[PDB]
DNA sequence: CAGTCAGTCAGTCAGTCAGTCAGTCAGTCAGTCAGTCAGTCAGTCAGTCAGTCAGTCAGT
């Protein structure tokens, strides 16, 4: 119609793009025989529920038709201008041919294989019954099939479907190697100019919620007539219907009446959160913004809180504005649907290849002294303190934990604090391995208060109702908890610390609260001495501002002195003006090792369990003997540390047990344990000078 | 045609038209902009295989121009912007949109506040200054739409408008997001083709500087448009022209009418400035001509520049110069190194003060604070949120929980002058333990555990711990506020009070003739050196400090006490200030000489 | 932009571009309009000190052209012509405004009368022809109004729309005539300026030539336009082209409806016209090309063309040539001169044919009524208003009097075929002498006294008053209709019976071969013949019928009855016209001679 | 005579619940508005009579 709602035309067809998908879609030959026929048989053989299209396929698909003639229409482009009714007609595009009948059903498969069955069976049979009939009554087929195919209702077929559909972005590397479509944004940056693109963000992950259903399509039954009248839910809120919109219970007197059913209707996942600027990309004097994410499908269960997440996905519309006396018409307020989700920092311990990665971690074995070398990689941009890296080591690796059939459960874990004043770099250590682990939570003084880092109450927006948000220890569980400041802290803190000294516990009886929620958290902390430093005139505990009890629960307890001494001057004037002088330390002869590399070595190590045996039981037995010898016979406030209780004596157990696994060989010998005397002796007792 | 307008509109265009080429600077503004704009697109269209469309006009010329047009603008606007802006279109049309104008004066006694603007100055072009509060959020609105048809494959198309548009008024229309065309067919709709502009608005308060003794203030609001987003955070201090419009219907139109009192008020546009205050915005936009940095490059390459320049911030206090040396090398700050993949290293240098009263050691933070930029200064307290936000936000919309920046995030690469150090308690201590090296704040209170940035330089000025007594006993415990806080300063200055008679008497003439090189050309010389160059370290100065370094470690070991690794560091970021004084690219002995000399006199 | 059309009317204003640029007469057609007008306008503005707008398009090449374009146009016409002219005034303005089109055709099986024309032809392209009556008044339509201020002195404007606008339809605004401006000032309106536009509505009968036997008519109306008033006077047979509209709401707006069956339809447009008839409307629009011209010039010096052209009008009937001889002479009919300040002198001539029965005497007016044009046949009766008007008027509007002409007025310039003429009662024989000489006739009734004007031209055909009796008793009164009614009539041919032998194989052979110099030429050669040129007497010609005059008095008063002056004046005419039939220009002997024996034989 | 420990007020923080303001609603009732009708008024059309003319008969 003309004059009213008017035409414009514009150079997109959509008419030769579905014959090109077509031709996409069957002769690929890259990746036994073709790629999608395999990937697609696998879905309907039932095994596989999602299907990756990646956006560099179809790019070396258009080089390969532009060198070998004709020209091939520019379709890369076309999806990343528009991106949103490609799902459809690329799904549509799917649906034509499907390699059937590969497999018989199971009996105890699902129950959502046998209701599409069901439907796709009746199908066929209602589709035969009429062409039974005409037939039979005359008075080249393609005339009765369009006869046919026109007088009966059917299910259509966006409901018989089974799967989901997503797209992936191109990297930087494919366009490198040809030459936009994923460039890495900001929250500030997006302007609201790209809504309907395909784009990619990078933030922090704060507030995730829960996953509940919610309705697609709803089925109802008529009771009378027979008919099953479907209605699809686009909006927030929807409205139940009425007698029926059949063509039976309509053009009577009589209507029916009708009710819904829940085994009938289809349903999908749903879970949104939030997305906080990621601080480091911020102008001088501002403040992190947000951004919603919607959520739907098979990638639901893979946005943990507090991480550092590439979340690409396209950016549509929907319809709010706030108070009624603000609104201009027809303002819009934006989301982010989400597409595919790729992380930093890969978390342990989900993943399972190891024939590729063996090229990587095989070189770091046949490297030679594997333990000194990756000992030398933590923090490197420090000088000295070898034996203190040597441990933080052990607290990366960890392990193992044991349950004895009670079952009480034992650890499994180390702590460690570190003490001395003020030149001797420790904060750089604290920022360095919380920054090295997967889920490590670095929180000052004071800092967060004491419901701050324990568990509170809030009330849930959209999905209801009343979860308990998390505070920092609930957030960083089997991780590493650095911790600043340790004397300056609120005697409550101190109470819920020794809670966590206990395994698994906090308990809390506030005003809405009985829960016992859980902790499987390890504790680096740094507190300083007494004010000014180090008098050996004043004894061991006057210049700590700790009970010995706490000192009993740290199994491994340092201290970092600071005296003046020529020799090393020298060695560290050179060092340090050596970086300033460039931006990298060491030389003659070592190179140090990635961190992604280096994660990916820990993250093999922690699969060993490894199995102790008798000769270590003689030489831990008679070097506890020895320590708890010589430990009683002084019994006094001098530079000795009494008691040497038998924490100390698990935590040596527990410390060959860790040493153990670096060798990865479930050989525990008696350079462990020798090892993990060496480092209690030299741990402690350094006060000497 | 639209409604084939008048000879009226057609007398102002062809007015209008005389003046814009009568005077043709403006013409070269147009021309740099849509040269600029066609390289840009050169560049996105030929190596891999954004500026605004408005002109700044003063109104200095229109009152030597015509005055009828001068006094119609500053009127009646509602009939004067859109032919201006229409032949404006026309000229940039015929040289190869909208394209706006700005209007900056010089208003015509329309300077006023928003406590005296209501109501018979209304439909007017008003000047309005004030703090920005309560910004709101940013919302995409919808112009066209596009719509594909299903299955005769055309495309469609809708228009829409509103009541913020085109400053005339029109009969309205509404008009349905389409569906369902004739004949009957679904009509499913896209996005990407589909049109959108954004908006946003904020409420303006008047000066508390201005405001009266004590009363409630009143306040007004702001409509902004396309090109004018995000411009202030709230807390700034904003001009704004615009246009006093008042739309709605009053309550006139049903009977028994509540709301008793309709015509709610605001502006349109239009050219929202950021100004400078006193303690609180950049100050970075000073004009630097090629006469400037031709005298820049004078004065540039002599060799007592430095004992010129000490000699600067004085021209009423005697005495002291390695004070003044020390706060331009704070001026200049340093450089900052941040490494690959770990973390970076400190740039700029903290000064503490100490000493008797009377000693001019208040009056120097002042100074301090005019010359720079981004100044803050807290005295006392504090507590609750100089260092953190306080996050006390009640958000209307939703729940929801912001931050709103206390002093330490604020002042970001700038200055904190922080007066009576001693009186403050430990538990904001902490605080400045966190900020001083640690260089960010982490905030985890309810709430959202975030961590944002913080890299200020900070001055103190503490009192003795008992009476004026700086030399006496010892300095042990002098000042008495252990330990980290005197070892994470760089420098001690410790200031006596002694007697004399010659001291009397150079006191005494200076004092007497000032109750009856110059610091605006000096803050330019600051800014030009701060943004070129950055230095690098040579060899020539590794091996003064490292004698130098030993030599304090085992000297000053046996005389004063404390002596870290932050010393040495502190020597490289002298060396390198030093080194940016002279406008050079290298680091000389020169610069550990002078720096080393400094140190000396700081703690011996 | 009105509304910013879509590319839908840009792909029919393309594709008619390039079919208006492939056939390229049309270019030459509007090269010639306008070239018209604009010599036109340097006459009246350049000595002293019309032409419309639309071009005939045939259906023709469409067909040829593009299928879609052509079943496009026949099917929906409210999609199609809008785009068209809108490119017409595209490539028209560019050469050098409506430029409408007309559609001449051959048109696709809708030839339909108006009886088989509702309802499954409703808005689509309809040709309709039939009988006119009863055609309205003409009234001005106004389109746009301009009025003057006070006292500020600027014009204004207003525009104005209906329901017979451009083909499509228009959701409606209303507009009040205005007045009284804002801000208040009254508004004195004005003419001249303001534009205006004609209207004019008919209505279209069945033609009863081609109705059933007895059944009452069915008819419709016809709205026109700007430059299509006034062509068709009532009573003439019309082609009518155009769109058959059917507007109005009908009756479903407001409940308990009157009206029962609403959707009243008209037709629109476009191209009326007027079309050749067996009695009544010219048919002097028979084409002359050079070829024919050339052909007339070719056959045109000869000196036989009066014995060739005497025996041209009998193919099929024996004898009489002379008869022949004076119905060509009938048919240039002479001059007309006109004294100054007098009364004019006539023109034509009268013919009286009398005698027995069964001499193909009313065979031969059949084919004076075919050959020439306008004629009209009056047999018998008659009264009332053959003469006259009768002036039987019921004007609806208002009261008044109009008058519906009968059978002489209409005749002008033309030829009455009167039959039976002693039946004629002498009634209608006082109109007869009113029409005969004096050339005028006044009705002054009941009434509106007035003198129309009617100048035809008659032949009729008596009986004898008993039997045969042609020349048995004597020639006073076998015909006896004494005695101004002879002498009124120029010739008396008296045709007799004779019995012979040699007649009756001349008869014999001629009827029978008939049952087993092209006229469609010969009328082409009469209208050349008469519209140019007129003839001059001179001074070779007068003394002949002078003397025959003179003679044919003093002789034929002594033979016959009677002579008077009538009989000179008709000499002359015959003489005049005799000078038309070769081409010439000046008056010959051999006229005389001619005229002198046509009349020898005429009356004795 | 100076350090320190414990008691003690004070400021600040989290929990508590009663007003408060915005959004929705159904019933009814009233205010206007349109459809009803009835009376007016001019136009118009069929019946009816009178005059006038052509036909026909009778008288000279
Ligand atoms: N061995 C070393 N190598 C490099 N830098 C050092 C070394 N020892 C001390 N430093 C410097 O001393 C500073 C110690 O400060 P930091 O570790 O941030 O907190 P703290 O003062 O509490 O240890 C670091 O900034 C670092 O530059
Ligand atoms: N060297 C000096 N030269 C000039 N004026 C001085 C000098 N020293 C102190 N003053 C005077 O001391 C006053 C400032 O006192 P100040 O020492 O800043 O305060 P406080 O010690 O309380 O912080 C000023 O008015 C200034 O006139
Ligand atoms: N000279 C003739 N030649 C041919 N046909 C003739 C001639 N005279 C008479 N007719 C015949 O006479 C018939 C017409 O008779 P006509 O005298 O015209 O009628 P009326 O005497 O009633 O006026 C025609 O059919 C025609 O065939």
């Amino acid at each position: 119609m003309s004059a009213a709602l008017p035409s414009i035309q514009l150079p997109v067809d959509y008419n030769n793009l579905f014959n090109e998908i077509t031709d996409f879609l069957v002769t690929f030959k890259q990746d036994k025989g073709p790629k999608y026929m395999a990937m697609l048989q696998k879905v309907a053989n039932r095994e596989l529920n999602s299907v990756i299209i990646d956006l560099d396929d179809i790019l070396q698909y258009q080089n390969e038709k532009f060198l070998q003639g004709t020209q091939a229409d520019d379709l890369v482009s076309a999806i990343q201008q528009n991106a949103n009714h490609f799902t459809e007609l690329f799904c549509r595009a799917i649906d034509n041919n499907m390699p059937l009948p590969t497999k018989e059903i199971d009996y105890k498969d699902d129950v959502l294989d046998v209701i599409l069955n069901q439907r796709r069976l009746r199908n066929e049979r209602m589709l035969s019954d009429r062409t039974n009939e005409i037939r039979s009554e005359n008075l080249m087929n393609d005339a009765l099939r369009e006869v046919v195919e026109d007088e009966t209702e059917l299910f259509p077929p966006n409901l018989t479907r089974r799967y989901f559909l997503y797209f992936k972005p191109l990297s930087q590397n494919c366009a490198r190697r040809y030459r936009i479509s994923s460039k890495p944004l900001s929250v500030r940056q997006i302007k609201g100019d790209f809504l309907g693109q395909l784009i990619t963000v990078r933030g922090i992950i704060t507030r995730v919620s829960d996953v509940k259903p919610a309705v697609e399509v709803i089925a109802y039954t008529c009771d009378q007539c027979g008919y099953e009248v479907f209605q699809e839910v686009n909006s927030r809120t929807f409205t139940p219907l009425s007698e029926c919109t059949s063509e039976e219970c309509s053009q009577n007197q009589t209507k029916g009446q009708l009710f819904m059913s829940t085994r009938a209707s289809k349903f999908s996942a749903f879970q949104e959160c939030k997305i906080q600027e990621l601080s480091q990309q911020v102008p001088v004097g501002h403040i992190p913004r947000s951004l919603n994410i919607h959520v739907n499908g098979t990638l639901v269960r893979s946005l943990s809180p507090g991480d550092i997440v590439d979340v690409t996905g396209i950016f549509l519309p929907a319809p709010y504005t706030g108070f009624k006396a603000l609104k201009a018409g027809l303002l819009t307020e934006t989301y982010l649907e989400a597409q595919f989700v790729r992380q930093h920092k890969k978390k342990f311990a989900s993943f399972s290849l190891t024939s590729d990665v063996e090229e990587r971690v095989m070189e770091l074995i046949t490297s030679g002294d594997v333990y000194n070398r990756l000992a030398k990689s933590i923090a490197p941009e420090i000088y000295g303190n070898l034996d203190v890296k040597k441990a933080l080591l052990l607290l990366l690796v960890g392990g193992v934990d044991k349950r004895v059939g009670d079952g009480m459960k034992i650890r499994g874990d180390i702590n460690v604090c570190l003490m001395g004043d003020p030149g001797v770099a420790k904060s750089q250590l604290l920022k360095a391995i919380c920054k090295i682990s997967p889920r490590g939570v670095y929180t000052t003084g004071k800092g967060s208060s004491g419901v701050g880092l324990t568990a509170a109450v809030m009330k849930d927006p959209v999905t209801d109702e009343m979860i308990l948000e998390g505070g920092a220890l609930v957030l960083a569980d089997n991780g590493i908890c650095c911790i600043d400041e340790f004397d300056k802290m609120d005697e409550s803190d101190r109470t819920a610390i020794h809670e966590v000294m206990e395994q698994q516990t906090i308990s809390i009886s506030k005003a809405g609260i009985n829960t016992t929620l859980n902790a499987r958290t390890s504790i680096l902390a740094a507190a300083n001495p007494l004010y000014g430093r180090y008098n050996p005139r004043l004894s061991p505990l006057d210049n700590i501002n700790l009970p010995a009890a706490l000192l009993s629960r740290f199994d491994i307890l340092f201290l970092m002195l600071d005296i003046p001494s020529r020799d090393d001057d020298e060695k560290l004037a050179e060092h340090v003006t050596y970086v300033h002088m460039h931006n990298k330390q060491p030389d003659l002869d070592f190179t140090p090792v990635e961190p992604s590399k280096m994660r990916e070595y820990i993250a093999y190590a922690k699969t060993k369990r490894p199995v102790m045996s008798e000769a270590v039981n003689d030489y831990v037995v008679q070097a506890y003997i020895r320590l708890r010898q010589d430990s009683k016979r002084e019994m006094d406030s001098k530079f000795s540390f009494g008691q040497a209780t038998p924490r100390t004596l698990l935590g040596i157990i527990r410390l060959s047990q860790a040493l153990a696994k670096l060798r990865l060989a479930d050989m525990v010998d008696i350079d462990d344990v020798e090892e993990a005397l060496r480092l209690v002796r030299v741990s402690k007792e350094s006060l000497y000078q | 045609t639209f409604f084939a307008p008048d000879a009226v509109f057609g007398d102002r265009v062809r007015r209008f038209q005389e003046f814009l080429d009568t005077f043709t600077s403006y013409r070269d503004s147009v021309r740099s902009i849509q040269v600029y704009n066609s390289n840009n697109a050169a560049n996105y269209n030929d190596d891999q295989d954004i500026l605004p469309h408005r002109i700044i006009i003063s109104l200095d010329d229109l009152r030597e121009f015509d005055r009828s047009f001068w006094s119609g603008i500053l009127v009646e606007p509602a009939y004067f912007i859109p032919p201006a802006e229409k032949a404006l279109t026309d000229l940039a049309d015929s040289m190869d949109h909208p394209w706006k104008l700005s209007f900056k004066g010089s208003f015509g006694a329309h300077a006023l506040s928003p406590r005296t603007l209501t109501a018979q100055h209304l439909n007017k072009l008003v000047s309005v200054e004030g703090i920005v509060t309560k910004t709101s959020l940013v919302r995409p609105k919808l112009i066209r739409s596009v719509h594909y048809a299903a299955k005769t494959g055309r495309f469609h198309y809708r228009d829409y408008t509103d009541a913020t548009t085109t400053l005339t008024t029109r009969i309205p229309t509404p008009a349905i997001y389409p569906t369902e065309d004739t004949e009957g067919n679904k009509l499913t709709t896209e996005y990407g083709y589909s049109t959108f502009i954004d908006h946003q608005r904020i409420t303006v308060q008047e000066m508390p500087e201005m405001a009266p003794a004590g009363q409630l203030p009143r306040s007004i609001d702001v409509i902004l448009d396309d090109d004018l987003v995000d411009k202030t955070k709230p807390g700034d201090r904003v001009n704004v022209v615009g246009v006093f419009k008042s739309l709605g219907a009053g309550g006139m139109n049903q009977s028994n009418s509540n709301t008793l009192i309709g015509f709610k008020t605001l502006i349109l546009g239009n050219t929202v400035y950021p100004l400078h205050a006193r303690s609180t915005g950049v100050a970075a936009r000073q004009m630097l001509t090629d006469f400037d940095i031709r005298n820049i490059n004078k004065l540039s390459k002599k060799k007592d520049i430095f004992d010129i320049l000490s000699q600067s911030l004085a021209p009423s206090i005697y005495g002291h110069d390695h004070i003044k040396k020390a706060i331009l090398l704070m001026l200049m700050g340093g450089v900052e190194k941040n490494l690959e993949n770990g973390s970076h290293l400190r740039g700029d240098i903290n000064i503490l003060m100490v000493g008797d009263p009377s000693t001019a050691k208040s009056q120097l933070l002042r100074f301090v604070l005019n010359t720079a930029s981004l100044a803050i200064a807290t005295t006392g307290r504090g507590s609750s949120g100089v260092g953190l936000t306080a996050a006390v936000t009640t958000d209307r919309e939703t729940g929801e929980r912001r931050l709103e920046a206390g002093a330490m995030v604020l002042a970001d690469r700038g200055v904190v002058c922080i007066d009576e150090f001693d009186k403050m308690t430990d538990v904001d201590r902490v605080a400045i333990h966190e900020v001083m090296e640690q260089q960010t704040v982490t905030i985890a209170k309810a709430g959202i555990h975030t961590t944002l940035n913080a890299r200020c330089s900070v001055i103190a000025a503490a009192n003795p711990v008992f009476g004026q007594y700086d030399v006496n006993r010892d300095p042990h415990q002098n000042i008495a506020l252990p330990d980290s806080l005197l070892s994470r300063f760089d420098l001690l200055f410790v200031v006596t009070d002694d007697i004399n008679e010659i001291r009397d008497r150079s006191i005494s003439e200076h004092v007497l003739r000032t109750h009856r090189v110059t610091i605006p050309f000096l803050r330019k010389y600051v800014q030009y050196a701060k943004e070129r160059v950055i230095p690098q370290l040579t060899q020539e100065a590794i091996n003064v400090i490292v004698k130098n370094y030993t030599d304090l470690r085992n000297d000053d070991n046996t005389k004063k006490s404390p002596i870290t690794a932050r010393t040495l560091e502190t020597l490289i970021r002298l060396a390198t200030a030093h080194a940016k004084v002279r406008l050079s690219k290298t680091v000389n002995k020169v610069d550990a000489k002078v720096a080393a000399n400094l140190l000396r006199f700081a703690l011996l």
